[PDB]
RNA sequence: GCUAAACCUAGCCCCAAACCCACUCCACCUUACUACCAGACAACCUUAGCCAAACCAUUUACCCAAAUAAAGUAUAGGCGAUAGAAAUUGAAACCUGGCGCAAUAGAUAUAGUACCGCAAGGGAAAGAUGAAAAAUUAUAACCAAGCAUAAUAUAGCAAGGACUAACCCCUAUACCUUCUGCAUAAUGAAUUAACUAGAAAUAACUUUGCAAGGAGAGCCAAAGCUAAGACCCCCGAAACCAGACGA
RNA sequence: CCGAGCCUGGUGAUAGCUGGUUGUCCAAGAUAGAAUCUUAGUUCAACUUUAAAUUUGCCCACAGAACCCUCUAAAUCCCCUU
RNA sequence: ACUGAACUCCUCACACCCAAUUGGACCAAUCUAUCACCCUAUAGAAGAACUAAUGUUAGUAUAAGUAACAUGAAAACAUUCU
RNA sequence: UCUCUUACUUUUAACCAGUGAAAUUGACCUGCCCGUGAAGAGGCGGGCAUAACACAGCAAGACGAGAAGACCCUAUGGAGCU
């Protein structure tokens, strides 16, 4: 199949 | 724990099963051995060993009648109302040296324990109790409590 | 084996050992020989005789037979007309 | 290990052998503490064989401070300077008397 | 130990709030496995074995070991010279200084457990005397134990209440089976 | 956060006596949270170490980076409190004995990578420390010529002893 | 580093107080109070573990049957969860079959 | 938490006083520290067999030395010393050997005797001295 | 914070230790 | 000496007792926070499934009437994993507490806010002086990783034996796991600080107590009975079902 | 990020599969197999571990352990002393 | 003839070198009861010990001052020019 | 396109100033040849080589880095379809 993860982004306030 | 496996991983067989081979307990076919165990009367056996001996050591007295709630209140047998005890049977077990000259009401009583009492010049009755009168006679104080 | 109940919270006993077994006070267990009423038509006289016997067990198997059960069934009875009675107790052992 | 500690050579403080020999140590300072579990060993000691320990070897002075404290303690003083501080807590009469003639 | 029950509750992993779905699913990103936030490795997670809910540790010992407990209680407050038996307590002025040089006096120690019986018939010099001190101690004759004679350095009792302890501490020798409790008649026993 | 460099011009010394050497001068100063890396500002701290004060400023005058100015600002000012406050009475008599650069406290931003991804930029900032004492500056430690090498080597020679016996 | 750097404030404690000097009175009272009251009935606590020891299952079985017809909605699906886990752990996994 | 560890960095202390004077980050963090430490301690306790072995093979090669220097060869030198009767060993040997060199020389002289009487036996089978300096001491 | 008192104790007395070997007394 | 470290107290948890709250004026079912106009449409419904039976197809405790006992008994059950009563007995009214935690702990909370997602929904972090800040003082310094003060010196798992000296001389194939076998070029680890994984029965052993009886009703018993001690882990799937949310 | 969406709950689903499983010291401590939708697992046997009761345990000499055709070996089993 | 081990002897003391598993003796931090009062003792209890799970959170390293990032020119800083 | 490539412009690139990432990282004081070894050695044996340190290139090696192989097999693990 096409294997994809989408990416993950860390919350703003860090 | 051992190195990794049902035994490391802690999952394990229940008790009795032997790895997909019939079991132990499944291979021996059935047979009524227990079968109306929860119907069939019992009685506690009473040696005349023990009948002297409570005579003697000044426990429950030949001078009154003898039934079950006097050997309650001396405490040479326990009777238990549930798990199925009809009274106390009698049994010959101390019939030799027995010299008591007492009379007696029990449930059971063998042929030899009824002769080795009357030769001392007692009396022997064989009496019934139903379950609600195993518990009010053994523990009479409880029932008089109840206010019944 | 429901090693703790979910109303009384006590452990259960299974069933098939009591409809299989019967335990001697003594500490042995009592079983029938497997097989005792199959293909009769068969087995040789003597293998007859050798399967109707009340026979007893190995040492594993009772230990097995006292886990599977509870200690209701381990007590002493002291029924009216038992004709297992005079095999409760044990005489003459000698360790 | 050896690399990681320092190390002196062999030799005799003010050359005792071929003169006459003198005892070594001045100092000892017992705390001893009146009451606590941990001096029971230390508290026996004084009662019984500090008197014949000064009494063996008249070259030293004991101090016993008596003085409450969690941990007693033994301070040993040496003719050349150093200090040598030990330890009694909770030790019986026979180690605290091997520890003694020891230092 | 008996009376104690422990109040100490941790929440575990199911308990805690939130912590439902999957973050950053199972093969794709380059992080460790995670099946749920809140999980026990996690900051913020639920304990993996900690206490769980108010503990009981109610246990009952045979009513003879305690018996022998108050004999053996009562013969070591004896046998070490702490033990002092009064005929009848009474004070003459009923004031704490007073008790308290007494005890000065007669070397008996800091803390001392004045005994009487039936909490009742106790008299009023001593109840005002004791009711402000902090080392002296009343109680009834039903009220003894053994850690209270354990902490405490000296023992008073009162001959009435000696007499007491006698016959409730020698009942147990020389009785029956209970065979139902004893709070019922039992013709004897009263 | 920690301020102890500022806390050094407060030493105070017991009066000397006559027949005592002079006990020159020492200034201590700092400027905190100057928007400047460590290590570029470590180079100019690094330049400037064992040099007089004039010729330091000459250096730094010339010296083309953000932090050569700051540096040469606080060299000003300490210079300046050397003079008025700390009794130095000679404005040239002056050598920096140390100089270095610590790292301040930082914030973070986003660097929105080229997908769904990101880094961390840190907004950097730093710290710098000079120490300047009176008198000439002293002079260069010389490279130790042959005979030196010599001596040493024959020194070596010297002490070495049966080893392993006695 | 995790050690703390001042020695804490020092921790008085009355060992003569009211509680501690009167620990235990009226214990060991049915043994010489002729048996009007069992020494369980001077615990004082949750009303379902009042005199009963238990497992831990069984301490949340016995809070399900006494107490938990006038619980919290939530921790009333809390101990269900509770129970039905502690069942499937002692049951089936662990060591000793 | 009840009952957290609070004097964690006293173990700490134990396995870094140990490592100071290592190089690089084993001196400093205590997740290579304490490799560095046991394998230094491993160390420690193997070196007391190769300590002995080593410095019994100095022994040796300072008591070849000396004996080549007075004209014999070590085998020669220990046998020829051992059927005299003298049960000196190869530290005491070196020692004299360094220190003490005239009696090194008697010593070397005494096992050329003791090899050249050897000699002569294993020529003659006896008959008649079997040497001066044989005629071993016989103990009861 | 770590709640006991045996180690504060005995880090203080390592701080004195320390604090007494970097500047030692007359 | 820079970055830095340390604080107790906001609070919170488990119980007992006790039944708990809701319009100041205005607006709020239409596109809610909108003063004002004619089709009145309307709710009453076995839970299912994961899992156990080492599969799975009947089956698998969750059901809301206080305890203990009867009893894990009679019973039901591919009579198997397991499920499981009833008759009967009785259940002493009142006391405001903690061998519970202390900012990575305790409710997620300073907060269901910021922030993410159209939507259901998910959902954080943190503060530290002081009697007096209407005392800005000089102190309070001492401790992790990372750096500076203070770059390197031929050769070698970083060390040991040592030596007069650090190197130079001799020896020495990092750790855990899985493996018959790992230095293996097999897996995991940049480091520091905090957090993070053995919970329990029947039957046995030891120690008390009593003794043909033991036990504070029920239970056991041809030396037994009661009590205590001791003993059974964590994280990780693709999946299933039910109800909501979306063109 | 659709061979069947997303969110919540049963859910700490389950896994014979991988990884991990934290103070010191001492001692004992290596496996003939059978069954099983079972060989990646489990049960029973053998070994190993602890505490008790009892007396024989190992090594072994004379005697002894069918055959048939054509050889038929190194050995083994039992076994008084020691 | 000699060199050549943890084998043996020599002076001292001796429980102090196996995987899974089992048995035993001690022990830090914490609370409680009683002691103690420059940090300890006797008992009970447990959220009772981390060099490791592509473990979680927070700080800082290496890669690295590396990749990458910008402002058209003159001038009176009115304007002009490309 | 090639035989057979060359010159020029811009971007790129090298030096100066400013701001300033990411994958990766057990520790490294990080050489060659032959042999050995869990079968392809910078860490082992025997030889050879060897003052230290940047800056700019190359990709032969570090069984190089990002994805708990998508090829093959197992699981009394799933799911689509007929
Ligand atoms: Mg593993
Ligand atoms: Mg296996
Ligand atoms: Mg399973
Ligand atoms: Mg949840
Ligand atoms: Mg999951
Ligand atoms: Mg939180
Ligand atoms: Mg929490
Ligand atoms: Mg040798
Ligand atoms: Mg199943
Ligand atoms: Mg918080
Ligand atoms: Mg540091
Ligand atoms: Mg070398
Ligand atoms: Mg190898
Ligand atoms: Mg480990
Ligand atoms: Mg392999
Ligand atoms: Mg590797
Ligand atoms: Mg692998
Ligand atoms: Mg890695
Ligand atoms: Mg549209
Ligand atoms: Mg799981
Ligand atoms: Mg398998
Ligand atoms: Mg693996
Ligand atoms: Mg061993
Ligand atoms: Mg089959
Ligand atoms: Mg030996
Ligand atoms: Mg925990
Ligand atoms: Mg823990
Ligand atoms: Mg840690
Ligand atoms: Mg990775
Ligand atoms: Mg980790
Ligand atoms: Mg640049
Ligand atoms: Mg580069
Ligand atoms: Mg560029
Ligand atoms: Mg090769
Ligand atoms: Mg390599
Ligand atoms: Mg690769
Ligand atoms: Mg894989
Ligand atoms: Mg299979
Ligand atoms: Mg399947
Ligand atoms: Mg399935
Ligand atoms: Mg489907």
């Amino acid at each position: 199949k096409k294997r994809f993860t989408p990416p993950i982004y860390q919350p703003k306030f860090k | 724990r051992g190195h990794k496996g049902e035994r490391q991983r802690g999952t394990r067989p229940r008790l009795g099963f032997e790895g997909g081979q019939t079991p132990f307990y499944i291979r021996i076919p059935k047979y009524g051995f227990n079968e109306g165990h929860s119907f069939r009367r019992q009685y506690k056996p009473l040696s005349l060993n023990r009948l002297q001996y409570l005579i003697d050591l000044g426990r429950v007295d030949p001078s009154q009648p003898i039934d079950l709630t006097q050997l309650v209140n001396g405490r040479g047998v326990t009777i238990q109302p549930l798990k199925r005890d009809y009274g106390v049977q009698l049994v010959e077990e101390g019939a030799d040296t027995f010299t008591a000259k007492v009379n007696i009401e029990v449930q059971l009583a063998s042929e030899l324990a009824i002769a080795a009492i009357e030769k001392n010049g007692g009396v022997v009755t064989t009496a019934f109790y139903d379950p609600r009168s195993l518990d009010i006679v053994c523990k009479p104080v409880p029932f008089f409590l109840r206010g019944q | 084996l429901t090693y703790f109940s979910a109303r009384k919270g006590k452990r259960k006993t299974v069933k098939a050992v009591i409809d299989r077994f019967l335990r001697l006070h003594c500490g042995l267990w009592v079983r029938r020989k497997a097989g005792y009423k199959k293909k009769l038509w068969k087995k040789t006289p003597a293998r007859k005789k050798r399967l109707r016997e009340f026979v007893f067990c190995n040492k594993t198997q009772s230990k097995l037979l006292d886990k599977m059960t509870t200690s209701f069934w381990k007590r002493r009875n002291w029924y009216v007309d038992d004709p297992y009675q005079k095999y409760h107790d044990r005489t003459n052992l000698k360790v | 290990t050896a690399r990681g500690t320092p190390s002196r050579f062999l030799a005799s403080v003010l050359h005792n052998g071929l003169g006459r020999y003198v005892q070594q140590l001045q100092r000892l300072s017992f705390s001893v503490s009146r009451d606590g579990a941990s001096s029971r060993g230390a508290r026996e000691f004084v009662e019984r064989e500090v008197i014949d320990f000064a009494r063996r070897n008249p070259g030293v002075v004991i101090y016993v401070n008596s003085r409450p404290c969690c941990v007693p303690r033994v301070v040993a003083e040496y003719l050349n300077g150093a200090v040598r501080e030990e330890s009694i807590h909770c030790k019986s009469v026979e180690e605290i008397s091997t520890l003694v003639q020891k230092l | 130990n008996f009376k104690r029950i422990s109040y100490a509750k941790t929440k575990t992993r199911a308990e805690v709030r939130g912590g439902g779905r999957k973050p950053w699913p199972q093969k794709g990103t380059g992080r460790a496995r995670h099946g749920s936030i809140r999980s026990p490795l996690w900051r913020g997670g639920g304990v993996a074995h900690g206490p769980r809910g108010p503990t009981s540790y109610y246990y009952m010992l045979p009513m003879k070991v305690r018996a022998l407990g108050l004999k053996v209680a009562l013969t070591v407050k004896l046998a070490q010279d702490d033990l002092h038996i009064m005929d009848s307590l009474e004070l003459p002025t009923g004031d704490p200084q007073y008790l308290t040089e007494l005890a000065h006096y007669r070397r008996w120690g800091d803390s001392v457990l004045l005994v009487d019986l039936t909490h009742e018939e106790m008299p009023q010099s001593i109840v005002e005397a004791t009711s402000r001190l902090k080392t002296f101690n009343l109680i009834p004759a039903v009220g003894l134990n053994v850690h209270s004679m354990l902490k405490h350095q000296t023992l008073v009792l009162t001959l009435p209440t000696v007499a007491f302890l006698e016959d409730k501490l020698l009942w147990q020798d020389s009785r029956y089976r209970p065979l139902y409790p004893f709070s019922l008649p039992y013709s004897d026993f009263p | 956060i920690s301020r102890k460099w500022e806390k050094k011009n407060k030493i105070v010394y017991p009066p000397q006596l006559p027949g005592e050497p002079r006990r020159p001068a020492e200034i201590y100063h700092c400027r905190r949270q100057i928007k400047y890396s460590k290590d570029k500002m470590w180079y100019l701290a690094k330049l400037i170490r064992g040099m007089s004060i004039d010729q330091a400023l000459a250096q730094l005058e010339f010296n083309d980076k953000k932090g050569a100015k700051i540096i040469k600002e606080v060299l000003l000012e300490a210079q300046d409190m050397a003079v008025r406050d700390h009794n130095v009475e000679f404005r040239s008599n002056l050598y920096i004995a140390e100089s270095t650069s610590g790292r301040g406290q930082c914030l973070k931003r986003i660097r929105y990578h080229g997908r769904g991804r990101f880094g961390i930029m840190e907004k950097v900032y730093c710290h710098y420390f000079v120490k300047l004492v009176e008198g000439p500056p002293p002079p260069p430690e010389p490279p130790k010529t042959a005979v030196a090498h010599a001596k040493e080597y024959i020194q070596q020679l010297r002490s070495r002893t049966i080893v392993h016996t006695l | 580093i995790g050690i703390r750097l001042t020695l804490p404030p020092p921790k008085v404690v009355d060992r003569w107080n009211e509680k501690r000097a009167m620990f235990g009175v009226y214990d060991n009272i049915g043994i010489l109070g002729n048996f009007e009251k069992h020494p369980k009935e001077l615990i004082r606590g949750p009303i379902w573990l009042r005199g009963w020891k238990g497992n831990e299952l069984q301490r949340c079985i016995r809070k399900r049957k006494m107490v938990g017809s006038r619980m919290f909605a939530d921790d009333l699906h809390n101990l269900n969860k509770r129970i039905r886990y502690l069942y499937k752990h002692f049951n089936r996994h662990g060591k000793f079959r | 938490l009840r009952n957290r560890v609070t004097d964690r960095y006293f173990r700490i202390q134990e396995v870094l006083k140990h490592a100071r004077h290592f190089r690089g980050r084993k001196n400093r963090c205590y997740r290579l520290a304490v490799r560095t430490v046991i394998r230094a301690f491993v160390k420690c306790t193997k070196a007391r067999y190769l300590k002995k072995k080593n410095m019994r093979t100095l022994w040796i090669n300072r008591i070849t030395a000396a004996s080549q220097e007075h004209g014999l060869k070590y085998p020669a030198l220990i046998g020829n010393l051992v059927k005299c009767q003298v049960e000196l060993n190869r530290k005491v040997l070196a020692d004299l050997a360094i220190y003490e060199p005239k009696t090194f020389k008697s010593l070397a002289a005494l096992a050329s005797r003791r090899r050249h009487e050897g000699f002569a036996a294993a020529l003659g089978d006896g008959k008649e001295p079997e040497g001066i300096f044989s005629r071993v001491v016989q103990y009861h | 914070v770590k709640k006991g008192f045996r180690a504060a104790f005995r880090f203080q007395k390592e701080l004195e230790r320390q604090r007494l070997l970097r500047c030692p007394p007359p």
